[PDB]
């Protein structure tokens, strides 16, 4: 009302709003570099997967897809931190 | 299913459509899937398939009618039996 | 000595010699070697700032520059060192067409792609200067007078290495292309 | 609000500023070359490679990673389809439609949805043949339409 | 759809302004945008607009102050020949004292005084007073 600094918009508010409503479209969205527990190879999962996303060695299954993120299976963990 | 790959071997492998020549590729060995449909009839059906058997061949009965088949393999036309030489990327052959 | 390494048409000796004979010293060097073999300048000016610690600016063929990014931050660190008092950064030599009006017509000449016009090359110019802070992105003021100063947001990895240069960058576009800007350091997403 | 729809949406990709590649990424534009390649060769659509690439494997977009779009590397190299991969997934659809519609000719549902997707091909159509991707002269036929796919 | 992108933008103006609102952005932004706002700066109609460069088509962000009552525009751009130009400015602006019809000539965006001034005709965008 009256006075929105809206081209200095404090970093909560934009994560409140729709990707593209935002002051710069910037996706939500990420990859992750999952380990899982039998092999120490590390894939370059995207978070919102599409497909099931299979060990480069071979017989693990790293990610179940739904509607928004991936099912991680079980035990396997991720890092965001990047860019 | 059976479309999707058969596509796939029409465009990229090689076969053989019908009878006598698949029946050729099954005599000279060159032949590892031979896809009857239903309607080839019953006689024809159990002599491919036997005359396959004995060779050591995948056989399989689409579930089709001569002609889901034809339209299947991009032709555009009645194709009772066919034999799979090779393929190409697909893996119709298991 | 010189000349081997900034050929184009251009030699005017000066620091041309000077800074490629630094290059040619950085040869002289375990691993920071054969890389720099393939590479090349074109030309090379000194300009000074508002401060008045002038930095030198290096330009680059084009094709050159994605290997220039590998070896830049190992680069200008030792030749900086060397060639003492100065800021030293690397740009690709772009052409920059003109644009064909029906004055300057269309008798023939190929196309001129969006690479070659103007405001990607001034643009692509951002890109160059500050390699290793990389923009995330602009806003563009409009004083009330008309002038008109852009504003462009860089990340923070190596902000170390930029953040001391800063009104060199300032200072650079100004004398390239024109245009007067200020580096903003901010939040993240 | 969509073409034949009353559902006025939106749910659509976003990119970043940045474009220059995340640094994870090792490959470059020669290894994702060497691998859209493969996949297409294996018999994929331009869709869903990009897609392959980026959950499993990496690219974030393979345009920013190479130089040009995944399309243009297929074509450039001939493993692109015959026709555009966006115009039979409407194709394929509407000989799905016209299949049961044979088989029960009471689905009035079926008799848009059939007339929509006609239409949806026209149209796409008739620019593919004023970007000249198809030749000016290939045409539907429900009769034709089967075999295409 | 989008069809005209001041149209678009100037409602949005105008239609803040109203509500006193301090300033505001406009969703497509464009070149014709810029241009026709940087005349509305030199006459005091709106205060200083701040760019954003969204990868794509582009924002802006209006800084507003009191003093713009409307601005509009005239959807098409009819061809304005200095002859009419009075009979448009008699009918679409409240006084012959102020009131500016933005139009894009040869010579560049500009109010009708500069036109004038000039000597030169061209095409109609809009009007604010
Ligand atoms: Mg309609």
């Amino acid at each position: 009302p009256l006075a929105k600094d809206l081209l200095h918009p404090s970093p909560e508010e934009e994560k409140r709003k729709h990707k593209k409503k935002r002051l710069v479209q910037s996706p939500n969205s990420y990859f992750m570099d999952v380990k899982c527990p039998g092999c120490y190879k590390i894939t370059t999962v995207f978070s919102h997967a599409q497909t099931v996303v299979l060990c480069v060695g071979c017989s693990t299954v790293l990610c179940q897809p739904t509607g928004g993120k991936a099912r991680l299976t079980e035990g396997c963990s991720f890092r965001r931190k990047q860019h | 299913s059976i479309n999707s790959r058969l596509q796939l071997v029409m465009k990229s492998g090689k076969y053989v459509l019908g009878y006598k020549q698949t029946l050729k590729m099954i005599r000279q060995g060159k032949a590892k899937l031979v896809i009857l449909a239903n309607n080839c009839p019953a006689l024809r059906k159990s002599e491919i398939e036997y005359y396959a058997m004995l060779a050591k061949t995948g056989v399989h009965h689409y579930s089709g009618n001569n002609i889901e088949l034809g339209t299947a393999c991009g032709k555009y036309y009645r194709v009772c039996t066919l034999a799979i030489i090779d393929p190409g990327d697909s893996d119709i052959i298991r | 000595s010189a000349k081997i390494v900034k050929p184009n048409g251009e030699k005017p000796d000066e620091f041309e010699s000077g800074i490629s004979q630094a290059l040619l010293e950085l040869e002289m060097n375990s691993d920071l070697k054969a890389q720099l073999r393939e590479l090349n300048i074109t030309a090379a000016k000194e300009i000074e700032v508002g401060g008045g610690r002038k930095a030198i600016i290096i330009f680059v063929p084009v094709p050159q520059l994605k290997s220039f990014q590998k070896i830049q931050v190992r680069l200008v660190r030792e030749l900086e060192k060397k060639f003492s008092g100065k800021h030293v950064v690397f740009i690709a030599q772009r052409r920059i067409l003109p644009k064909p009006t029906r004055k300057s017509r269309t008798k023939n000449k190929q196309k001129r792609p969006r690479s070659r016009t103007l405001t990607a090359v001034h643009d692509a110019i951002l890109e160059d200067l500050v390699f290793p802070s990389e923009i995330v992105g602009k806003r563009i003021r409009v004083k009330l007078d008309g002038s008109r100063l852009i504003k462009v947001h860089l990340d923070k990895a190596q902000q170390n290495n930029v953040e001391h240069k800063v009104e060199t960058f300032s200072g650079v576009y100004k004398k390239l292309t024109g245009k007067d800007v200020n580096f903003e350091f901010p939040e993240f997403q | 609000g969509r073409m034949h729809a009353p559902g006025k949406g939106l749910s659509q990709s976003a990119l970043p500023y940045r474009r220059s590649v995340p640094t994870w990424l090792k490959l470059t534009s020669d290894d994702v070359k060497e691998q859209i390649y493969k996949l297409a060769k294996k018999g994929l659509t331009p869709s869903q490679i990009g897609v392959i690439l980026r959950d499993s494997h990496g690219v974030a977009q393979v345009r920013f990673v190479t130089g040009n779009k995944i399309l243009r590397i297929l074509k450039s190299k001939g493993l692109a389809p015959d026709l555009p991969e966006d115009l039979y997934h409407l194709i394929k659809k509407a000989v799905a439609v016209r299949k049961h519609l044979e088989r029960n000719r009471k689905d009035k549902d079926a008799k848009f949805r059939l007339i929509l997707i006609e239409s949806r091909i026209h149209r796409l159509a008739r620019y593919y043949k004023t970007k000249r991707v198809l030749p000016p002269n290939w045409k539907y036929e429900s009769s034709t339409a089967s075999a295409l796919v | 759809v989008r069809m005209n992108v001041l149209a678009d933008a100037l409602k949005s103006i105008n239609n803040a302004e109203k509500r006193g609102k301090r300033q505001v952005l406009i969703r497509p932004c464009s070149k014709v945008i810029v241009r026709f706002l940087t005349v509305m700066m030199k006459h005091g109609y709106i205060g200083e607009f701040e760019i954003i460069d969204d990868h794509r088509a582009g924002k802006i962000v209006v800084n507003l102050t009191g003093r713009l009552n409307k601005c509009g525009v005239i959807s098409p751009r009819f061809d304005v020949q200095l002859k009419d130009l009075e009979k448009w400015q008699n009918n679409l602006l409240p006084s012959r004292q102020f009131g500016f019809i933005v139009l894009t000539t040869s010579a560049g965006i500009m109010d009708h005084e500069e036109a004038r001034r000039k000597h030169t005709g061209g095409k109609i965008l809009g009007f604010f007073f």
